[PDB]
């Protein structure tokens, strides 16, 4: 009966759907190759804001390694090597493989990918 | 033979004078009992039966039919009942013969105002004549005779437009009917399948020609919220999509078809109501798409339905109050990606209920120091059983005041969530890399 479940959502079950203020996200995003104006980063947000609750936090355990929102907001993000930042890498492979993540890092590696639906489905194909 | 036939007849003309004072029940359990002796219920069946064929001055009775009109029950000039008066005495003489079946008359009629199996047949051909075939009521009531009195090619022709054609109580003692039919005989099992399967390839056929008009519809409403006339004719209560239901649900009953035509182009239009940015405009195809899910996964391509329509089927079982495990979506069980979290975290609380349904769940006390409450806890609880674990947990704190207990419970819980991870107790430590989770302690065998 709990294999049902994914390995995200038996977690979702047992401490519940966080709130994610994707305005403090934003504010504490590291944007490397990518920029915070780019098309591609555009769609990014564009996506995360129209998944549900569920998909969200199944992209933030995807990028962090975990579901728990910091009391103190994500400017308190820890990664391995202390307070690291949400972070989007542009990934320079070839664009039909999904994004990949560092949990350690709190590392997203996300190749460009050409129009929004595209990237939408290869994000949500992921988590 | 306690009563002669002048005086059955006497207490008959009962049944068509509609009084409402007078007492019916007490006229039927007159009636059951006079019917033990066998030739009197035979005579007085007989006499019922002819008078519903009948309906489709001592015996001067004027029944309020109409507005303005107040006909007389009897025309006698060979006695004939008015139609306006028929279908009252249609309801009083299936009223009495529903409780015969739970357990010459016309000449002595006027002689007097001049001064189970076998009648099976004659009330299956009643399902034709106008005063029933029109009346919900007396359809209902005739089948709910049937239903009982169950316990040929056209007399199943006319039981299964009972379901082609408009009672859903009525409707399911049909049910009832086709099944013990269907039990009797090989044959009659076979040719009311066939005749099942002939009315619901009807309906098929002009299924697809109604979806045909709404994807059309659809087409022009798009190419330049969703009140398309043409799903009047899907929403509607007795529309082809409940009809086609109902005979495949009835079909899937005695099973204990082609038509990719339909299939598809249900696809189709599914797939562009979905591209059409409305959400419960799909649930005029609900019922379409749970027949494709009763004919498909037999007790695939219903699995490349899902994946290509998964967010579709999820709506529908979100919006569905049918249990997920109960209904007929209930196979994709196991193949789980192709539900959302919630609707998956919905079947888990109805199936964990339903388990443990039979399990009466008390109250029970936990008793624990405020400074002690994971040990105080461990010796409470660690030897009790499961079921006693899932009584419902209420916990005292010594001496402290009463308060919400809700409110002392979710601190409970929380005070308990914290101590899983004091490391005094050693039983979870941080994942060094990230230093916010935890994992079990290799080091808790101290």
């Amino acid at each position: 009966l709990i294999s049902i479940f994914t390995e995200q959502e038996l977690e979702l079950l047992i401490s519940g759907l966080p709130t994610i203020d994707i305005d403090d996200l934003k504010s504490n995003t590291e944007y490397h190759k990518y920029q915070s104006n780019s098309i591609q980063i555009q769609w990014f947000w564009r996506a995360l804001r129209s998944f549900d609750q569920a998909d969200r936090a199944k992209f933030l355990q995807f990028v962090t390694g975990t579901s728990k929102v910091p009391l103190q907001g994500f400017a308190a993000l820890e990664g391995m090597n202390g307070i690291q930042k949400f972070q989007i890498h542009r990934d320079d492979r070839s664009t039909d493989r999904l994004p990949s993540a560092h949990t350690c890092f709190n590392q997203l590696d996300l190749p460009a990918y050409e129009s929004f639906e595209k990237l939408r489905h290869m994000l949500l194909l992921a988590i | 033979l306690l009563l002669d036939h002048e005086a059955l007849s006497c207490l008959l003309v009962l049944l068509f004078v509609d009084e409402p004072k007078l007492n019916t029940s007490r006229l039927h359990r007159v009636l059951r009992n006079l019917c033990y002796h066998a030739q009197t219920r035979h005579w007085v069946i007989r006499s019922l039966l002819s008078i519903l064929q009948r309906s489709s001055s001592w015996l001067s009775v004027s029944m309020d039919a109409a507005l303005g009109c107040r006909t007389n029950i009897f025309q006698i000039q060979t006695v004939h009942i008015h139609p306006q008066a028929a279908p009252v005495v249609c309801r009083h003489v299936l009223d009495t013969l529903i409780q015969l079946a739970k357990v010459d008359f016309w000449d002595l009629l006027v002689k007097l105002d001049n001064m189970e199996a076998s009648p099976l047949g004659q009330l299956m051909n009643m399902l034709s004549h106008p005063v029933i075939r029109r009346s919900s009521l007396l359809t209902e009531k005739l089948l709910r005779l049937l239903s009982l009195i169950s316990i040929g090619l056209t007399e199943n022709q006319l039981q299964l437009s009972v379901e082609v054609l408009t009672s859903e109580e009525g409707l399911e003692d049909a049910a009832n009917v086709l099944l013990q039919l269907s039990r009797g005989d090989s044959g009659t099992r076979d040719t009311v399948l066939k005749l099942l399967l002939n009315g619901a390839r009807h309906l098929g056929y002009t299924l697809c020609k109604q979806i045909g008009t709404l994807l059309a519809e659809l087409r022009e409403y798009n190419l330049e919220e969703l009140q398309l006339p043409s799903m009047s004719m899907l929403t509607s209560k007795t529309s082809t999509q409940k009809f086609f239901l109902r005979v495949l649900q009835v079909i899937i009953q005695l099973r204990d078809l082609s038509l990719d035509e339909l299939w598809d182009m249900l696809g189709e239009c599914l797939k562009e109501l979905e591209e059409s940015h409305d959400q419960h405009a799909v649930l005029v195809l609900q019922p379409a798409v749970e027949a494709f899910f009763l004919v498909h996964a037999t007790e695939q391509k219903f699995l490349r339905f899902a994946e290509t329509h998964r967010t579709v089927l999820n709506q529908i079982l979100r919006q569905s109050t049918t249990h997920l495990a109960d209904g007929p979506f209930a196979v994709l069980v196991d193949y789980i990606r192709v539900l959302d979290f919630d609707v998956k975290r919905k079947y888990f609380r109805q199936e964990l209920e339903r388990l443990d349904e039979g399990l009466r769940k008390e109250d029970m006390a936990v008793h624990v120091r405020r400074d002690h409450v994971f040990e105080d806890s461990y010796r409470e609880l660690h030897r009790k059983s499961p079921e006693e674990m899932k009584n419902r947990l209420y916990i005292v704190f010594e001496g402290e005041e009463g308060q919400d207990a809700g409110g002392l419970l979710r601190e409970w819980y929380m005070i308990i969530s914290r101590e899983m991870f004091n490391p005094m107790y050693a039983l979870f430590r941080t994942s060094p890399g990230d230093r916010v989770t935890y994992t079990i302690n290799p080091s808790s065998h101290c």
